[PDB]
């Protein structure tokens, strides 16, 4: 009788992502994913391989997308009507 | 029939008994303590609430509606004579006057040889009463001079604020400080009590305000009184302060750090104490609203980008007299006066010299979500780990509130000399150079900023040479602005100088670009430079109080 | 049967009083007495405010309660109300003067149950009720709050996505350019620490519950020719609709009277013992619940209490506030006793000596648990406050009465001397720095921090010498003359005593022989009365110049403690600082009694063999030399407040009571009791400082003299601006814009300023009425009491936060649901001003916008009961047996001009619930 | 010159509930009384005191903790206990001679 | 129903003890003496300087 029916109970956590063949470490305090790569590795044409979100969550980037990771990339994970913004940095 | 007489008042002292000789020291302590316990968050005796009208600072809080009357004062629009804040400040200052008058009345009925310190106590009470009257005169042009201690309560209804003219009221205020200077000891063992040097300095301040005559119905400046200027010079002479043992501190931040309370520069200060047996201590509750949002609430009295740009200096160490406000201060490229890092806490810098609390441009530090900027005042705040800070529903510190500073004395002497223009402009420039040299040396706690944030400190004394009167006045005004920023005297200085209207209008126009609060702000030439006399007081004293010009 | 028989006396039907089943009989008689206003907030206790004949004095206006001859002013919610024989309201000064020296504001005589001669009886009453919250204030949910914030942002022209509250708005423009909101999304956590998830929280439902009321009474009386006695035991419990608030009460009453020596001597006593334990709601809990936004979760991620973080407004968690306040329980003991001795030397002479006692004890322990709700915290302050209060009032009375029945003349002469003494005291200890943080551990001995002690005491005494003379001729002409000499300890020796006369005339017109043929006119009586009464209900220390050593140990909000302690040495404390004295008030040695003159004219009629009865009253009250606390001129400073006799109040009023009882052919007994009253209040004189500060009205803008008490001065809102052309056409005003409130130019000066204010508020109803219907048919009794008020205006503080955005103390607070229907280009057919983030127009000013029509008519009580037939009762060996089901505050009708709800309680005070009760009565 | 005041308050609250069932028989020359009973007792005690110093007038009227201007102390304690009892009694009399 | 007053000034100066007392007892027999309801209450006020 009072609830607005916005469906705010969804979860928007990101478990882990893998860029090419390099897994990333996720810190939830600052919403930062850090992916370590070799010094000579080229990060201008990286490929997203997997992205394990929560149940029902949907991210801005899709699996198999080719991204230039020379600078931090913003990501939005949306579940129902809640969202969370992460930043992915490839170092 | 003792049935109706058996019961007597409990736990009180009657009026006939309060005049006994043994309660005189108690009344003296009461008159002293009103200045630390008789102020509110919205009505503080530092007058920072009513100094928001100047260009030094905005008003903090959640938004404009948070203290709407004070927002009206700040924008100089929609100010009503029926303001609770105006009525409150009037009532509180007159309460302080009433306590001082009660102490004086008790003192006047004592024997000289029985009470050897009778003259000293009377001088202290006259000093406090004059201080309250001076503050009332600054806030309201037309005030009631209550200087008769032996006056019945029923006669107060006949008092009027037009009994004396402006000059006569200034003379009446200065008489109390003259008596205090004559009768006070040179040195006081108790730092709370004022000294002869403090009385002389505050008398010089009164005479300086009296010099700028405001004759006529309007609030326009009419001239400068050479006799008043000479009195200022006489009472600010350095020999008096040398006898009193007062001088500039080696560092600027020592005046506001709790570890150096009652220093050399603290000519007189309201003594605030912690864990002294009261409910929460005689803490500075007037500054309670000014604590940053990191402490939980309040977050008022934010400094202004105009003030930061004023602190910004050039490559030669002199303030930018014409292009300071063209661009915002840049930490990496612009030379800055070191006083800025003691006055204003910019984002990305330690809060009150604490590396564990770095000010950030987020909502954790600004309550208004960037509406009033992100700068945080530091003069009235203390370290969060000071142990001098307590939470009594408002974060308040035991830091003393300095009313008179030796820097103020020196700048006042410089102003008197410059306005006299009798050949002592070189002496005034020497005093300004002394203040600037103190500022340059004041880098004991921010020396690492050069290698930590790339801060360039460059301030130099003015060259000793012949200077025109207008140039010297402009240099002095800039020195006052960069010295007493955030200290709640900018608006009063502007009003005394007479350029308040132009300065405030220019500030409104300049800051309307970066702040939407000043979209409808506007300053009236002869109305907004003085608070209106409260409508409630005017109605209560019918046919006796006259409203200020323009209201 | 009226005690005075020649004055303004209202007899209250105790059966219908107990039908409502309220803890406080005063609250039960809310609208059953003409010219008597009862205001009750609805808290679990029956505490209520009583105003008889309107406002008659500037100081305390409470009436005088006299229970079994003992005068008192304490509320009746703390006594037992189910052992009352009769209630009589004496509203005339002439009639009520003889009952005490504090009869200026009316007197209520309560006669308790006594053993009837020659029989023994018992009564057991049980009652269980459920109280439900009906006036649930509608507030914005999460989506509605986001929509309102977006609307305010787009109206002001700022970017809504810059709200920095975690709201992301997808929005655009229509064909006409008016912004529209396609959708919204929210960040999961309100903070960067991921500890406060966003949620849709119904704060009112969270802090409210379904309360339970249980009442059990057991009375038993026994009478005889040599004496009588009565003994009653009562228990009441009420759980409030607000959580963690409750009130329970135990009561035990013992009355007896003994007749000795051929009824020459009589010794009687009436004693009652009461114990009430109560936990009260914190101040402004409803306000906090309304203010806190619905996005804040009740519980954090770790299970701690949820609270605001980031940019959310600084409002405490109401649920946590209630949880922490649940332990602040106070216990109250009341000992109300009386012992009287009566001696009759011969037939006409009576000497009565009465000693009354009223001992009150109050013990409380208040806890301050540390709390940390997001950014809201008290820095881990743990404290305890143990408070104790004592009130001791004792009265002694001596009455000598003589009666004569010579010829056709009846003459009663009474003289009396009365002494009253009240002594009050209180003291409290305060301790800090606790560790375990539980009520068991929190004791001052267990504390390990700063300790404080508070304590005070006061009292007063009253002496009275009164005389009364009643003369009746032919049982047709009645004359009454009373004189009173009253003195109080609150005045100086010169002005200690005062004299008050009163005269009453009555004429039974029906006894005259020139209308003996008027059989239908059963009885007709015309009476008049002119009386004077005295008022001295002021502060005990009123004539003294008070100097107090206020060190500064009392808690003060904002730091304006006005304490007396200065670190004169300058060492940041560290010890006992030097102290002194401060002036609290200025003494006045010329204060005397307030004199209230009352003129009453009444007509009592009874027709058709006492089938249609009624009364019509007209009264004029004039209070002069009113003792008022005038403040200082302003430059006089602190302690300038002083008591002075510079007041004048006038009250003209009409009252009409009607009742019709008759039977029906098929066996229906209908009893109708109607009531209607009206009055007008006016202030004639007032001190200049009081008129200026506007404590009694005028808001400090205009003097209230010549207007009703409590009248307010404000602006006049002439709708809202709907176009820039309208804004330009209207007179210039600060902050005028499209969608803003337009203020009328009263003086036509072309500019809106202070002088554009007028009288807009009048807290005087046009008339207040009540109706009681009692239908009896085949062992079924239905009682139905309605109460209505017409022509009353109310200042709505709820409208302040339900019709405006950012018109409160702080921004981003939760608002009412009706805020959504604000004016906009998309919504032109509306009167609510357009949303904005800044109060540029200064809409918080007092104006006609916040004045609403408070007229209402509510079914105060309904009760359907079934009585077991007498034959079954005797077969089962018990007396009168009855079951009943009742509803209190079930239905109400309000004017369409009232945007809020519950016109009786239109503010943030405690809500009034709907009570559904089932009860039984057994007589054995 | 030590001036001080001590305001002390103490509360004792003891309540007892009893339930007794008794039967008497007078058969023949034998008299027999049988009684059973259940009793509950609860005692709760509390006390608290405030202590104030540094008074000036030095009279009972003036000496109150609010009027005090010195060091303040607060003391307070509480305790209690409960008792439950189930008892039975039987009296037999034969010939009004043997009990 | 009983009302009692006692006062004693001790032989040692400034020591005294006074006491007010009020006792009310009653018993009621109902329904052919099948039911009985009784009460015994007393109120005491002692003021003492030791
Ligand atoms: O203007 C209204 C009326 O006030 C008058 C009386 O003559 O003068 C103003 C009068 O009020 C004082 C209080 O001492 O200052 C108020 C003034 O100060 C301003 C800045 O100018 O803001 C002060 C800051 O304090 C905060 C809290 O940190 O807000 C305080 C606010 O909250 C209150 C009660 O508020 C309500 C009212 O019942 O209760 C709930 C809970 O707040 C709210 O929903 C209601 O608004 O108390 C705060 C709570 O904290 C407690 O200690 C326990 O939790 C309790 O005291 C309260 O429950 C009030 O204190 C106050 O309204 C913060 O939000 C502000 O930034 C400014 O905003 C405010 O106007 C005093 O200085 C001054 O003399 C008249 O003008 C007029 O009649
Ligand atoms: O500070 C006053 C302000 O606070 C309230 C509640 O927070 O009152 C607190 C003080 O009121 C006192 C002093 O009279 O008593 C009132 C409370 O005690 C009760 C107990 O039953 O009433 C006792 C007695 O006081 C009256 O209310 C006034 O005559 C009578 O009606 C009643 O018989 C209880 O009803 C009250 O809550 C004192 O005990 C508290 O410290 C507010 O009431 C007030 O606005
Ligand atoms: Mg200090
Ligand atoms: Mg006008």
């Amino acid at each position: 009788d009072f609830k607005s029916g916005l469906r705010l109970d969804g979860d928007v956590w990101v478990n882990s992502i893998r860029l090419d063949e390099y897994a990333g470490t996720v810190d939830y305090q600052n919403k930062a994913i850090v992916v370590g790569v070799p010094y000579d590795y080229d990060i201008t044409r990286m490929v997203v391989t997997e992205m394990n979100l929560s149940e029902g969550a949907k991210a801005s980037i899709a699996i198999g997308e080719t991204i230039d990771f020379s600078l931090p990339v913003s990501l939005t994970v949306k579940n129902g009507d809640v969202q969370m913004s992460y930043t992915i940095t490839v170092k | 029939d003792d049935f109706l007489d058996r019961q007597v008042p409990q736990g009180i002292v009657t009026g006939d008994q309060i005049a006994s000789p043994e309660y005189v020291d108690n009344l003296v302590i009461s008159a002293y303590a009103i200045w630390a316990t008789g102020d509110d968050i919205n009505s503080s005796f530092s007058l920072w609430n009513y100094d928001v009208r100047s260009d030094d600072c905005y008003k903090g809080g959640s938004g404009t509606e948070d203290g709407g009357v004070f927002n009206a004062l700040e924008i100089s629009k929609g100010i009503n004579t029926t303001d609770w804040n105006i009525n409150d400040i009037w009532k509180r200052l007159y309460q302080c006057i009433t306590r001082a008058n009660t102490a004086l009345q008790s003192l006047d009925q004592m024997d000289e040889k029985t009470y050897p310190l009778k003259n000293q106590r009377i001088a202290e009470m006259r000093f406090l009463r004059g201080h309250a009257h001076f503050m009332l005169k600054q806030l309201f042009k037309k005030i009631v001079i209550v200087n008769d201690e032996n006056m019945e309560p029923d006669a107060y209804n006949e008092l009027s604020n037009t009994t004396y003219t402006n000059d006569e009221q200034w003379q009446k205020i200065a008489d109390d400080f003259q008596f205090a200077y004559d009768n006070l000891p040179e040195v006081q063992i108790e730092k709370g009590r004022p000294a002869q040097a403090a009385a002389a300095a505050y008398l010089a301040k009164t005479y300086l305000y009296k010099a700028y005559r405001q004759d006529g119905a309007d609030n326009a400046l009419t001239g400068i009184n050479e006799e008043d200027l000479k009195q200022v010079v006489k009472y600010t002479d350095p020999l008096i302060m040398a006898k009193g043992g007062y001088g500039l501190e080696t560092d600027y931040s020592m005046n506001f750090l709790p570890q150096y309370e009652n220093g050399a520069e603290s000519v007189w200060a309201i003594q605030y104490s912690i864990n002294d047996g009261t409910y929460n201590g005689n803490l500075n509750w007037g500054m309670g609203l000014t604590t940053p949002q990191i402490l939980g609430c309040c977050d008022f009295h934010k400094p202004s980008q105009n003030l930061v740009n004023a602190f910004k200096t050039d490559s030669q160490g002199k303030p930018l007299f014409s292009t300071y406000d063209n661009e915002n201060y840049e930490v990496a490229t612009d030379n800055v006066d070191p006083r800025l890092f003691h006055t204003v806490g910019m984002p990305g810098f330690p809060y009150k010299y604490n590396e564990g609390y770095i000010i950030q441009k987020n909502d954790d530090w600004s309550r208004s979500k960037g509406l009033y900027g992100y700068y945080v005042s530091l003069k009235e705040n203390v370290d969060p780990d000071c142990d001098c800070l307590k939470k009594g529903s408002y974060w308040a510190s035991s830091l003393n509130h300095i009313v008179i500073r030796y820097a103020d004395v020196l700048l006042m002497r410089a102003e008197a000399l410059i306005q006299l223009n009798d050949g002592r402009i070189t002496d005034a420039i020497s005093l300004i150079n002394e203040v600037r040299s103190r500022a340059a040396g004041s880098t004991m706690l921010i020396f690492n900023y050069k290698e930590d944030y790339g801060v360039n400190f460059k301030v130099t004394p003015y060259d000793l040479k012949a200077y025109a009167q207008d140039e010297a006045m402009k240099m002095l005004k800039w020195e006052r602005r960069v010295e007493f920023g955030m200290e709640s005297s900018r608006f009063f200085d502007l009003v005394r100088w007479g350029e308040a209207k132009d300065v405030i209008n220019a500030y409104y126009v300049t800051e309307a670009s970066r702040c939407s609060i000043y979209k409808n702000a506007g300053f009236t030439e002869n109305k907004n430079e003085y608070l209106p006399v409260p409508f409630e007081q005017i109605s209560a004293s019918n046919g006796n109080y006259t409203q200020n010009f323009g209201w | 049967r009226k005690a005075d028989l020649t004055g303004a006396v209202s007899v209250v039907k105790v059966d219908e009083i107990q039908k409502q089943g309220e803890n406080n009989p005063v609250k039960a008689l809310q609208g059953r007495v003409p010219g008597m206003n009862i205001t009750a907030d609805g808290n679990p206790s029956g505490s209520a405010t009583v105003r008889i004949r309107g406002i008659g004095t500037l100081n305390n206006n409470d009436p005088l309660y006299i229970i079994d001859g003992v005068p008192t002013k304490a509320g009746m919610h703390e006594l037992n109300g189910n052992d009352i024989e009769s209630i009589q309201v004496l509203k005339d000064a002439a009639s009520a003067s003889i009952y005490g020296s504090r009869a200026a504001n009316g007197v209520i005589i309560i006669t308790t149950k006594q053993g009837k001669k020659g029989q023994i009886k018992i009564n057991f009453d049980a009652s269980v009720s459920a109280s439900m919250y009906q006036s649930k204030m509608n507030v914005l949910n999460t989506e509605q709050y986001g929509r309102a914030m977006w609307q305010a942002y787009v109206n002001d022209g700022e970017n809504p996505n810059g709200n920095a509250l975690g709201y992301a708005y997808n929005w655009g423009y229509n064909a006409d350019g008016n912004p529209v909101l396609y959708g919204m999304t929210l960040s999961k956590y309100l903070d960067s620490k991921n500890t406060m998830p966003v949620a849709d929280t119904d704060w009112f439902d969270e802090i409210t519950r379904t309360g339970v009321i249980q009442q059990y009474n057991l009375s038993v009386s026994n009478g005889s020719e040599k004496g009588s006695s009565f003994f009653s035991l009562g228990y009441y419990k009420n759980l409030g609709v607000i959580k963690d608030t409750d009130f329970d009460r135990f009561s035990a009453r013992m009355n007896s009277d003994y007749k000795l020596i051929d009824d020459i001597l009589t010794i009687g006593q009436h004693f009652t013992l009461n114990r009430t334990s109560e936990v009260q709601a914190p101040g402004g809990i409803i306000e906090t619940a309304l203010d806190i936004p619905s996005a804040i979760p009740v519980y954090a991620s770790d299970g701690s209490w949820g609270g605001p973080v980031g940019g959310w407004p600084d409002r405490r968690n109401p649920r946590a506030v209630l949880e922490y306040n649940k332990d602040n329980r106070y216990t109250y003991w009341r000992m109300f006793g009386d012992a009287y001795v009566n001696l009759t030397p011969f037939k006409g002479f009576n000497l009565r000596s009465t000693f009354g006692l009223d001992y009150a004890n109050k013990q409380a322990r208040y806890f301050t648990y540390p709390y940390q709700e997001g950014t809201q915290t008290n820095n881990g302050k743990s404290a305890v406050e143990a408070k104790q209060e004592h009130w001791t009032k004792w009265m002694w009375n001596a009455i000598a009465t003589y009666q004569l029945e010579v010829g056709k003349h009846r003459g009663d002469v009474m003289i009396g001397m009365e002494l009253n003494r009240e002594d009050d005291s209180h003291f409290s200890g305060y301790k800090e720095d606790f560790s375990i943080l539980t009520p068991d551990y929190m004791w001052p001995d267990a504390g390990s921090g700063t300790a404080q002690a508070y304590g005070a005491g006061e009292g007063y005494s009253l002496v009275s010498f009164f005389g009364k003379m009643n003369y009746s001729y032919a049982d047709r002409y009645l004359l009454s003359l009373t004189l009173r000499r009253d003195g109080s300890s609150r005045f100086g020796k010169n002005h200690r005593y005062a004299t008050f006369p009163s005269v009453s005339l009555g004429w039974r017109i029906t006894q005259e022989n020139f209308m003996k043929e008027l059989t239908w006119l059963d009885d007709l009586k015309l009476r008049a009365s002119w009386g004077q009464t005295g008022n001295q209900e002021i502060s005990n220390l009123a004539r003294y110049t008070i100097y107090a050593p206020n060190y500064g140990t009392t808690d003060s909000f904002g730091g304006q403690s006005y304490g007396t302690a200065y670190d004169i040495t300058g060492s940041n404390g560290g010890g006992v600082l030097p102290s002194g004295f401060k002036r609290n008030q200025i003494g006045n040695d010329n204060i005397k009694w307030e004199t209230t003159t009352q003129t009453n004219v009444g007509i009592d009629f009874s027709l058709f063999k006492q089938s249609l009865y009624g009364s019509l009253e007209y009264y004029y009250k004039k209070a002069t030399d009113i003792l008022t606390e005038m403040a200082g001129v302003g430059v006089l400073g602190e302690g300038g407040s002083r008591w002075i006799n510079s007041g004048a109040m006038k009250n003209q009023g009409f009252e009409f009571n009607l009742g019709y009882r008759n039977k029906t052919a098929f066996g229906l007994t209908y009893d109708l009791n109607g009531n209607i009253s009206t009055y007008r209040n006016e202030i004639l004189e007032l001190p200049e400082t009081v008129a200026a500060n506007g404590k009694f009205g005028g808001n400090g803008v205009k003097s209230v003299v010549g207007h009703t008490y409590g009248a307010q001065v404000g602006y006049i809102a002439d709708g809202i601006f709907k176009s820039q052309d309208e804004v330009d056409n209207h007179a210039t005003q600060e902050g005028a814009a499209v969608g803003r409130i337009r203020y009328r130019d009263i003086d036509h000066n072309g500019v809106i300023d202070e002088r554009d204010q007028n009288w807009i508020y009048d807290p005087t109803p046009s008339f207040s009425y009540g109706l009681n219907i009692y239908l009896e048919y085949k062992n079924f009794d239905l009682t139905m009491f309605w109460q209505g008020v017409q022509g009353v205006d109310i200042i709505s503080d709820v409208k302040k936060k339900s019709d405006f955005w950012s018109a409160s103390n702080v921004g981003f607070l939760n608002k009412g649901t009706r805020l959504l229907n604000a004016w906009s280009p998309t919504n032109p057919n509306s009167d609510i001003p357009a949303l904005t983030r800044s109060d540029t127009n200064n809409e918080q000013r007092v104006s006609t916008y916040f004045v609403e029509n408070g007229s209402f008519l509510k079914l105060r009580n309904i009760q359907l009961g079934y009585t077991v037939p007498a034959v079954i009762s005797k077969k089962m060996r018990m007396d009168r047996l009855r079951f009943y089901c009742s509803a209190q505050n079930l239905l109400t009708i309000k004017s369409k001009n009232f945007t809020g709800e519950d016109p009786e309680n239109p503010n943030f005070s405690y809500p009034i619930p709907v009570n559904i009760t089932f009860g039984l009565n057994i007589g054995f």
